[PDB]
């Protein structure tokens, strides 16, 4: 039983700032990549940002680059997405997923991508 | 004033045999203040007639090493299950030494501990006592050698009527090194069959047997006909097979995603049971059966799987993530699924006026030609249990796993000789077991599955101590990784 | 965006269904990654297929997939009322981003 | 001889098992209350403890009371009796597999064709009682968990029991 | 016994994966994953059962067969039972019943674990080339001996044996119901979510005494007459065996084992009974096993497991934990002319070749 629960979604006027947290349980939280995806109202899933296993590589979708900061505390497993300078397009439902790798001991430096493994039910962020 | 023994813990790997020594430090209190005391449900209130018991409690303690992890360190276990197709104990050596008898005095309001006596210890090798080592009870040697453990109390249940006793009940008044020889038992199988029971056929060649393909020509009246076809690779469900899967007694299907479960209290009413003498007794774990269909792995049989608690788990009404639910996925090939029916059978005779009707088989006993795999053993799970002494039994290997024996390792009873005076004892216990192995000769080309510790980054090291010194085992470990043909 | 996937598909119970999404340039299915997700409304999305056609432990056998040339397709067989959900395809990209298709809502009749 | 213990009571009464069972499937009365809570199988609740061995096979009999008023006022002597049919010839089941005649405390009931055997009641199911229950269907939010009775049960691995061509099993006669 | 055999070249010297997806996918009960090998095997497993090399060249439009003397034939036995053992499935390709017949040697392939057509991680891939084998030219020979392990005499001559009821089909078509009950009606045992027909099932009498026109739907060994078609042959085109010899000690395959009382009678309730459709083994049961026929299989291998009960197989014969080994054979590939410049790729062009000889 592996569970990831999103939190902190709410209603914030445009230009404001919201911090979203993802509380991980049941698995080792520091051994996996973790990343945030976003579903706008009446639209398909969209990807936001990512953070690597050792936190070396932080990635951002082109649209939110520079307005968001992803980071994990790691003292107590949790994930954090700092949303700054929100727009009207940032309304949606934010999910917390973890890319799944069967073996964490790499045998080769370029590994074929396997996609996200565990997801949260997601929280709703609304701007007015 | 001169040591009576040394400290032996290590494991020798010699050829096909494994010699695992383990030594621990023990502490023996004085139970029942040197008395024997009747106990029954009525002392505990005895609300239910299913739980009604009668028996005695004795001052004696017993040494119980009956769990695997007592004798194997997780490395030795990984080394065992990966490189071997089977194992089984051969010899048992046991030593008891470094006895220390302390007396506790209360002077004023403070307590003082000072040296003092003798210690009574004996083994029952004639099996004249009740045998309590087979119920998977607690009080066994700690998995981790630096833990000092307490010796469990010894008590035995006898024939009861409700709480009351009957004239056929018995009362047993139980009133250092030795060796042992395990009786010959079959090698526990620790491999997963590559092939399923139904696929044992050659995919390229037809059978010469015929089956009934069509009972009618087409839609209409009086269209009856009998047509036959050759059973072959195109349709494999219909082929004649020499062997059929093992017995089944169905379990209720519980889902670990709680919103899929029925919103009612079906924990006891729903569960499979076997009534004996009017006392409904849950079926646990039951015959060896796979836990789930492929893809249904979220489901687990209600009463049909060993559940181990994580380190620190509370005693009552713990959540689901505090318990480690094992699953017999490996034995799915030759055994029916615990949550599914064994098949269908015809319920009537067809005729012109009546349709052919079939119905499900919920439980199925042995039929000739059945084959099955037994239940797996784990790092935590038990080693042996004593086969009840009866006129008959079938496939005596126990249902919780391990090696069923008609003469298991004897019980080892210990108590502090009375003097009363508040008193307790402590010492060292070393138990040696010789194991025998069966090597994998398989010519399989592609690489086996192996038990690996994922390269991970985390605060703590699995199978090791945390910052407060608490050893912990993260997950139940199966014995079945390597494969063999069916 | 960047992955063209039909708006909605439908089928009667028992019938197979092929959902297919297409992509542009090279980065479509770079490395082995073309991944199919099942999103029920209001619950966590599930990874139906990882890789071109490999499917994870949880997924049922009914779901399958393949990629021919520039087009990958999810093939659902033995359709049921429980297979009604949204279906998305995704592919890792050369800049280490993932790209989701618009997604197809499968309504079983 | 006759056993001084019963098949389900082989446990030590003074110690908990390290195994767990499913104690509670809902928090409380209400709607959408589903939950999973596990408990330690122990001396308090013995019925739910895991056991290595299970009682022998059973083929049920009809229960005839020695007090004639208790018995139904009809001719159930032949129709009622459990039998095995061979070659289209129905043959009464006599005496039948070895099974206890009655539960503890009931001396006025005897199995119709099953003749008392009470000494073997420890490891042997009662002749006039079901062997147990079995789950008939799956559960879901729509459907309740159901359990059917077991009127007959053949040999399973792990059964022990007390007694009273090409192949045979436990040839000891009836 | 002695026969003359002909060995072709299978798969153009390739190991090939085979899943139902190549066969169209069928349905879940019929799903299979496995491999097919260039190696052929000798199967004499049926009762009635008891070196030369040629090359083929097409010159102009006509083919010409000519001796190739330097060619070799590889043959080994698997006496460690480390291959999948397919000789117990009663496949075709046995030595012929009539000694003047020349037969084609079947292809050896094996099924492994599979979900649908896809393979799990527990799947095995056996490369038969990884077994030491003896290489035979046209003058060399191969021989070995075998010793059967001790097995009980087959029998040609308390309570009745177990039963798992079968549906009743009649050979007079008017008697049978006007509906398709061939698959729905049939008794089956389901494994890992794949419903598989119960065939032939436990050994049970075919019919009650006096009724010879009724046969269990999936309970008997049905043999085809000489020259019987493969699909949808009529009734008189197949030979249906009947088990009625065992009606003495065994229940009827179309009948219930008996009755069991379902409730407690009292002044308020009438005594009720019910039918027993299936009955497992009980203490005191005695039963006859199934007969063997001139066409029937002689032996089958006991699947290696932790447990079994009365291992003698359900299609008849002698169940054995170490049956006679599989004898695998192939034509050692002799490639066509290689290019004059090294190309790391394996050679895909081979001389068309086959070999024949005696057994």
């Amino acid at each position: 039983e592996v569970q990831l629960v999103e939190s902190g979604g709410g209603l914030v006027k445009p230009g404001g700032s919201l911090r979203l947290s993802c509380a991980a349980s049941g698995f080792m939280f520091s051994s996996y990549s973790m990343n945030w995806v976003r579903q706008a109202p009446g639209k398909g899933l969209e990807w936001v940002s990512s953070i690597s296993r050792s936190d070396s590589y932080i990635d951002y979708a082109d649209s939110v680059k520079g307005r968001f900061t992803i980071s994990r505390d790691t003292a107590m497993n949790v994930l954090y997405l700092q949303m700054d300078s929100l727009r009207a397009e940032d309304t949606g439902v934010y999910y917390c997923a973890r890319t799944h790798v069967f073996n964490m001991f790499r045998e080769v430096i370029n590994d074929d991508y396997y996609g996200m493994d565990v997801w949260g039910q997601g929280t709703t962020v609304t701007v007015s | 004033g001169s040591s009576s023994g040394n400290w032996h813990c290590d494991s020798q790997w010699l050829g096909d045999r494994v010699i695992t020594t383990s030594t621990r430090t023990w502490a023996l209190p004085t139970y029942n203040n040197h008395l024997y005391k009747q106990i029954s449900n009525s002392t505990s209130g005895g609300s239910s007639n299913d739980n009604a018991y009668f028996g005695y409690s004795t001052p004696w303690g017993y040494f119980d090493f009956n769990r695997f992890h007592c004798h194997f360190s997780p490395r030795d276990w990984q080394r065992l299950i990966n490189n071997n197709w089977g194992f089984r104990p051969k010899r048992l050596n046991f030593k008891l030494f470094n006895i220390q008898v302390k007396e506790v005095t209360d002077n004023n309001g403070v307590k003082t501990i000072a040296n003092n006596s003798t210690v009574q210890v004996f083994t029952d090798s004639d099996y004249q006592l009740p045998y309590v080592l087979g119920s998977a009870h607690e009080g066994c040697l700690p998995p981790f050698p630096a833990d000092v453990f307490m010796i469990p109390q010894y008590g035995y249940l006898t024939l009861n009527d409700g709480s009351q006793a009957v004239g056929r009940s018995s009362f047993y008044c139980l009133e250092f090194q030795f060796s042992y020889e395990f009786e010959n038992v079959p090698f526990h199988s620790s491999y997963a069959h590559s092939q399923s029971l139904d696929r044992l056929m050659n995919p390229l060649i037809d059978q010469y047997l015929y089956y009934l393909s069509k009972t009618i020509n087409g839609s209409g009246q009086n269209q009856q006909t009998l047509k036959f076809s050759v059973a072959g690779p195109s349709n494999m469900a219909v082929q004649g097979r020499n062997y059929i899967p093992g017995p089944s007694y169905r379990q209720q299907r519980v889902s670990t995603t709680v919103t899929q479960n029925n919103n009612s209290e079906f924990a006891w009413p729903g569960a499979s049971s076997w009534a004996l003498n009017g006392r409904n007794s849950l079926m646990n774990p039951g015959p060896a059966m796979a836990s789930h269909k492929e893809g249904e792995d979220r489901f687990f049989p209600l009463s049909g799987s060993l559940i181990f608690g994580k380190q620190g788990t509370g005693r009552d009404n713990v959540d689901a993530d505090k318990v480690m639910i094992t699953n017999e996925e490996e034995i799915k090939t030759t055994n029916p699924v615990a949550t599914e029916s064994y098949g269908q059978v015809a319920t009537n005779h067809q005729s012109a006026q009546a349709q052919a009707q079939t119905g499900w088989v919920q439980n199925q006993g042995i039929l000739p030609g059945m084959v099955w795999q037994d239940r797996d053993v784990y790092l935590q799970g038990p080693i042996w249990a004593k086969i009840p002494h009866t006129d008959g039994n079938f496939h005596p290997s126990p249902l919780m796993g391990g090696f069923g024996m008609k003469h298991p390792p004897p019980q080892i009873l210990i108590k502090n000789t009375p003097v009363f005076i508040t008193q307790y004892s402590t010492g060292q216990v070393s138990v040696e077991i010789e194991w025998e192995l069966q090597k994998e000769n398989s010519k399989r080309w592609n690489p086996e599955i192996q038990y690996t510790s994922n390269y991970y980054k985390s605060n703590n090291v699995e199978f090791a101590v945390n910052t407060e010194g608490v050893y912990s085992e993260p997950r139940p470990i199966g014995t079945r990784y390597l494969t063999r043909n069916l | 965006s960047a992955l063209t996937q039909p708006a909605s598909v439908s089928g009667s119970p028992g019938q197979s269904i092929t959902i297919s999404c297409t992509g542009t340039s090279s980065d479509f299915g770079i490395y082995n990654s073309v991944s199919w997700y099942q999103h029920h409304p209001g619950k966590a999305p599930k990874l139906m297929i990882f890789g071109v056609s490999n499917r994870p432990s949880g997924v049922s056998n009914r779901f399958s997939g393949s990629k021919s040339g520039n087009t990958a397709s999810l093939s659902i067989s033995g359709l049921q009322a429980e297979d009604e959900a949204d279906y998305y395809c995704s592919s890792f990209t050369a800049r280490s981003t993932v790209v989701f298709g618009g997604g197809t809502k499968l309504t079983v009749l």
